């Protein structure tokens, strides 16, 4: 469940 | 001999023993109910000899009373396990239908495996007997119903080679087969689309043979192939409603019958060569 | 811990709002709010998973209560049926053995 | 799908459950 | 009874403690109120079925035959009522037995009279729908086993008609909602197609429940365990499993 | 009543919401209010339902244990009564037929 | 729970 928005974040890094 | 043997019913209700069966190299181990027939004959003998004026010991009468107060669950368990073994042998006779009743076999095996933990003197023995007997009777009648419909389905499939080449009789036969599959789908057997597709490949092969026969009998060309090519396909899960998708022409009619041509595409080349 | 459809749906709406707020202003909006949201989101799934266990335990133990009550009542009744047949057999065959005793005494 | 197990291995497992308890 | 059992336990454990002071020991007890207890048991086992018959009779039998039946029911209850049933004496017991026999003969005569009042069904009902309606109106008379046994040649035809309707609705559900004309007629009446499908399946389920109500009415109580009702109930259950609308709603929500 | 874990996580998102409101503008959370109050109300209501289920669970488990024990004692009494009955049966019939062979003598 | 975030918002708008 934590993976979803972590991916949300790492899009531009 | 009875006071030497020391009968009595205890332990859990089921019993898994292993016997060496002739015709099978390994031992085949079976399921039996922990209630010996010697207990029942002892109950009959105690009820018989007591009226005869023959004095029986107190432990023998105690065992007989404990047996007679535990008999109605035991006979029902014996009947259920014998019906289950008979029906499992009946479905093992025809290997073509094993995947159709996997759900019922799973349910009955789950009810057996739950029931293997129950001791004879447990309080839970009253509703478990009724539930097991109801489930086993339902499983047996479902198996017999499917045996009858599978025999009829095999008859209707084998009647397709002797059916005359016209759209009306082909449509009627496929309508009967679709209605039988509808009857299968109403009672919700397991693995229905896989078995329906396995039927559908065989019926597409048979229709390819019949299309080959009609094409070499042709040797208005377009009208003769629409007799087979516009036949409606067999739909497994047709009872569902609501999904607003449309099946394509390949999955609605037998539009791949030319690929199922047993002599390759050369019969279509031989048909077009005469024009 | 299997996620339900309802928690996945509202987490999808949270994902929508978080993508909208990321696109609208900057990255720095989400960087402390999403760890304070994801633990609550895990807590929703945890409390639903515990609640369904509570429900199935309630149903099985309830039906075991109604099994116990009627089984005890039937067992009490069949103890009573043992306890007057004793009395009837007792005084009947005691009267017969007493009449046998006095007829053998004379 | 649905694939109920073979009866033999199933009731050997149940025989083990009979023996262990 | 329970206080007497506890006291009898006390007499047992005192007489086994008083063996050397007693030579003869019997337990002959015949209490005088047990015959009274049997009298009130028989009085409830009259009054319960009398109330059950009489409430139904004054409820649903609203011809001079019906007035004759209710007057004979009142006459039977008054003929039993005029006899003092509280007497445990022998002459009162025989008067009670005679009143019971007279009440039973009157009730059986009334039962056969209303059976003949119910056997004119073919001479009245020319179509199965009004026979359905009069069978629904007079349903509570079929708790009696004689009335239930009297109607057997109608029940088979009614079951066959219901089975034909169930098969017809099965062929209605054989086509799907996109191929149906109902989708077109809902779209021309400004119904969105998801909600139109939900509506269509719910009205099919409502018709199925109405036919289940009809077969419950025709076969009386315990219809699910009947010879013909078992297949009907099983197929109704299996059809209602396929008529739910939760998954399409969930897919629309997704 | 508001539960304390939901109150603490609520305070966490309250200070986070204050940070985002003071940091950029007032439209940061204008589309975030009825989502987050629904999520917190969901957690509170399901936890309250769990709280009801726990106490009714402990009540029915307790009198379940009591009913099991009293039914086991009733089993013991019933079996003892049947054994006493069949023993008294055999003993009295035994000396009764000893009396009638004494009669036939 | 509405009132509290409501205050959050109107406290300075």
């Amino acid at each position: 469940l934590a993976s979803f928005f972590n991916s949300l974040l790492s899009k531009k890094t | 001999k009875v006071q030497q043997r020391n009968l009595g019913v205890s332990g859990r209700i089921f019993t898994i023993e292993s016997t060496r069966v002739r015709g099978r190299t390994g031992n085949v181990l079976k399921l039996k109910v922990n209630f010996l027939p010697e207990i029942i004959t002892l109950s009959k003998e105690v009820r018989n000899l007591k009226w005869l004026g023959f004095r029986v010991p107190l432990a023998i009468v105690n065992k007989a009373h404990q047996a007679n107060q535990l008999y109605p669950f035991a006979i029902s368990l014996i009947e259920s396990v014998r019906t289950y073994e008979r029906t499992c042998e009946k479905v093992e006779e025809r290997n073509t239908i094993s995947l159709l009743v996997a759900g019922l076999k799973k349910e009955v095996q789950a009810l057996i495996a739950e029931g293997i933990a129950l001791v004879w003197e447990s309080y839970k023995l009253d509703p478990y007997v009724q539930r097991l007997a109801e489930t086993v009777f339902n499983f047996q009648e479902k198996v017999d119903d499917l045996l009858i419909i599978e025999e009829k389905i095999d008859l209707e499939v084998r009647s397709l080679e002797t059916c005359m080449y016209d759209h009306k009789t082909f449509s009627e036969i496929l309508n009967r087969v679709q209605k039988a599959v509808d009857d299968l789908n109403l009672h919700s057997y397991s693995n229905l689309p896989i078995w329906v597709n396995k039927l559908d490949m065989e019926i597409e092969r048979i229709l390819g043979v019949r299309l080959q026969a009609g094409l070499r009998a042709w040797t208005e060309m377009f009208a003769w192939k629409m007799v087979v090519l516009s036949l409606p396909r067999i739909q497994s899960q047709r009872y569902q409603v609501g999904v607003h998708y449309e099946l394509t022409e390949e999955e609605k009619f037998y539009r791949n019958a030319l690929t199922r041509m047993p002599d390759g595409p050369v019969a279509l080349e031989e048909s077009y060569s005469a024009v | 811990s299997v996620m339900s459809e309802r928690v996945s749906g509202l987490a999808g709406s949270i994902y929508r709002e978080f993508e909208r707020l990321i696109h609208c202003y900057d990255e720095e909006v989400v960087k402390e709010l999403m760890p304070l949201v994801v633990n609550v989101l895990e807590n929703l799934d945890s409390v639903l998973s515990e609640n369904q266990e509570h429900e199935v335990e309630l149903e099985l133990l309830r039906e075991d209560n109604e099994q116990l009550l009627t089984q005890y009542e039937r067992e009490k009744a069949l103890r009573r049926q043992a306890e007057e047949k004793f009395i009837e057999f007792e005084d009947a065959l005691e009267q017969e053995k007493k009449e046998l005793q006095i007829q053998v005494e004379h | 799908e649905l694939a109920a197990e073979d009866e033999q291995v199933f009731l050997m497992k149940q025989q083990s459950l009979l023996a262990k308890q | 009874d329970d206080e007497y059992e506890k006291l009898q336990v006390l007499l047992r454990d005192i007489v086994k403690r008083k063996r050397e002071e007693n030579l003869k020991m019997v337990w002959r007890i015949n209490p005088a109120h047990r015959k009274l207890q049997a009298r009130l048991d028989q009085m409830r086992k009259f009054r319960r079925q009398h109330e059950q018959l009489r409430a139904v009779i004054v409820r649903v039998l609203r011809d001079a035959a019906d007035a004759n039946a209710i007057e004979e029911v009142n006459l039977a209850y008054e003929n039993v009522k005029e006899v003092d049933g509280l007497d445990v004496s022998k002459e009162g017991t025989e008067a009670w037995e005679a009143a019971m026999k007279r009440y039973d003969e009157r009730i059986d005569r009334v039962e056969t009279r209303i059976t003949a009042r119910l056997r004119d069904q073919l001479g009245t009902a020319k179509n199965a729908n009004e026979m359905f309606r009069i069978f629904s109106r007079f349903n509570a008379l079929f708790v009696r086993p004689h009335i239930r046994g009297a109607i057997r040649e109608y029940q088979t035809q009614l079951i066959q008609r219901v089975k034909d309707d169930i098969e017809s609705l099965h062929d209605k559900f054989k086509v799907q909602y996109p191929q149906s004309q109902a989708c077109k007629m809902s779209h021309v009446r400004d119904l969105p197609p998801v909600s139109g499908s939900i509506i269509w399946a719910k009205q099919i389920d409502r018709q199925l429940t109405a036919y289940m109500k009809r077969v419950e009415d025709v076969l009386g109580k315990g219809w699910e365990n009947h010879v013909e009702g078992q297949k009907l109930k099983q197929d109704g259950d299996s059809f209602r499993m396929k008529l739910n609308t939760q998954e399409i709603f969930d897919d629309w929500a997704r």
